[PDB]
RNA sequence: AUUUUU
């Protein structure tokens, strides 16, 4: 339903290298849910797996 | 106190084994585990413990319904295919939907389709016309385990209808599982 | 002395500065996860040094017993370990009538004939080590019906003997381990053979550890009647085997100076 | 007399480098004899040292 | 297999 909330990442300080290192690398972003997490209902399906 | 590993700072790389319930904090936080209900809902056992729609099949004769039972891939049941392994109890849910007859059900995990052509001893429970009945078919499988995933994952169910007369019809089967043991998780599926 | 109290100079300063609110801030130092450690794995015979290891990962609350409780196999536990030292038909070769005494049945490589063909239960580790050590339980058997007699000469012959066998007088070859077999009496004999040689070890696929043989003690007296066609059959089990050096797949090494 | 056995270094994964790094590397291989070693029969030379 | 419920 509703939006989790807005998600940013910023930069902070320049990337900074040299002559042997990349002047740009590759991030990932991972979600899981808290120790705290539960879930309730089940309710119908809004779109089918395979 | 609190060490800079459970504010944060970590290395993806040091995860294994799989399975950490590490705890993680910050000024004015917590985990905070407030419930709602008195029992869980995402408890294996009451989730499937739920049944949920398969699959209907309309019948003019007195001909047999044979269907490869397997795990969905629409309903709350979708849940199973975050696993690789299943076996228990499998509750399945027929409705016999006809004006004036019986409805032979039987349940099986022999691949064979010719140790079904009896139905001597594959339980044939009788649902009167216009009846429905929920039978509990026992884990009766040569192999230890199911893939959960595969077309037959359960066991096969036959639907050899007993009609009277000119009398036709349709059998809506939903299904549900009783105590369910599940083993090594498998990647989340993908969308259609 | 420094570089490290990044903690307790954060976490103290907030707690004496603090009011009803409690502290506002809390500071945690410590080491990473990554640390500068060496790992070292040692499987058989094997050594895997690591200077940059990574916390090993493991399936959910797993079982490594590898133990199939419902034994699908009904077997021992040790069974494919103990195979190799199974009994198997080392040789098999027919009793020609009018042969005289002294004359040689048939022989058998000892120990290399166990690996024989690619067909025996040893052959398969014998191949991946060169040195040997085992001993041996013989069981020579020979079938003849009642009505015919004979006696044949089951003796096991060291390297030594199997070299100078021209320069040594049959019927003194009872001295060593042998078994006269009287026919019409004994349908096998039983030889239990521990290793015998000048050396420690024995090269796998090797003569060596000298060879098994079978004579003719008395001819064979087949009356008219009777059959003719006598088969001897030489069979072996390793009451103890031994495989050390390791090497190339089935490749000739030296173990001898 | 028979020698000690075949001695071999192969490469497992290739030696990795940068801009300010070298290409290749020189190596070293000594020999010395275990905690078990023992020697027993003295014998005749077969070289003369200086 | 308090892998019906306490």
């Amino acid at each position: 339903g509703h939006p989790i909330g807005l998600f940013q990442i910023e930069v902070l300080n320049r990337l900074t290298y040299n002559s042997s290192s990349p002047s740009e690398v590759y991030c990932i972003v991972q979600g899981k849910m808290g120790q705290d997490a539960r879930f309730f209902c089940p309710t119908g399906s809004v779109v089918t797996f395979q | 106190t609190m060490s800079p590993n459970e504010l944060g700072l970590t290395s993806a790389q040091d995860d294994g084994p799989l399975g950490q319930e590490k705890p993680n904090y910050f000024l004015n936080f917590r985990s905070m585990n407030v419930d709602i209900f008195t029992v869980s809902h995402t408890k294996v056992d009451n989730l499937f413990g739920r049944a949920w729609f398969f699959m209907e099949h309309t019948f003019t004769n007195e001909g047999q319904w044979r269907v490869p039972l397997e795990f969905p891939k629409q309903g709350h049941g979708s849940l199973s295919l975050l696993f690789a392994y299943f076996t228990g109890e499998l509750n399945i849910h027929v409705l016999f939907l006809s004006e004036r007859g019986f409805l032979r059900v039987a349940h099986t995990y022999d691949t064979s389709n010719d140790r079904v052509n009896f139905l001597s001893s594959n339980g044939v429970i009788t649902v009167p016309a216009g009846e429905q009945m929920t039978l509990s078919a026992p884990y009766y499988s040569n192999k230890p385990l199911r893939t959960v995933r595969d077309n037959n994952s359960l066991g096969y169910l036959m639907c050899k209808p007993f009609l009277t007369g000119t009398s036709t019809g349709k059998i809506e089967v939903y299904l549900s599982l009783r105590c369910p043991n599940f083993f090594f998780p498998l990647p989340a599926p993908k969308v259609t | 002395v420094g570089n490290e109290i990044g903690g307790n100079l954060l976490t103290k300063v907030a707690d004496d500065a603090s009011n009803i609110l409690g502290p506002n801030c809390f500071a945690t130092t410590a080491e990473p996860e990554n640390k500068n450690v060496v790992q070292a794995t040692t499987t058989v015979n094997t050594t895997n040094l690591t200077q940059h290891p990574s916390a090993p990962t493991m399936p959910f609350s797993p079982d490594f017993s590898n133990v199939d409780n419902f034994h699908s196999m009904a077997y021992d536990i040790t069974t494919g370990d103990k195979n190799p030292s199974k009994l198997v038909r080392l040789e098999t070769h027919e009793w020609t009538p009018s042969w005289a005494r002294g004359y040689q049945i048939t022989h058998v490589e000892l120990p290399k004939v166990f690996w024989d063909h690619q067909d025996k239960p040893a052959y398969g580790q014998s191949r991946y080590f060169a040195a040997v050590r085992c001993g041996f339980h013989f069981q020579v058997q020979v079938n003849v019906n009642q009505g015919t007699a004979g006696s044949a000469l089951v003796v096991y012959e060291p390297k030594p003997v199997v070299t100078y066998d021209s320069k040594l007088e049959f019927g003194a070859f009872t001295n060593l381990p042998h078994v006269l077999m009287n026919l019409a009496e004994t349908t096998q004999a039983d030889l239990c053979i521990p290793y015998v040689a000048d050396t420690n070890y024995v090269k796998t696929d090797s003569s060596d550890l000298g060879q098994l043989k079978v004579y003719v003690w008395t001819p064979l007296s087949i009356p008219t009647g009777s059959a003719n066609q006598v088969d001897v059959t030489i069979l072996g089990s390793l009451l103890q085997l031994d495989f050390q050096n390791p090497r190339v797949f089935a490749q000739d090494v030296n173990i001898y100076d």
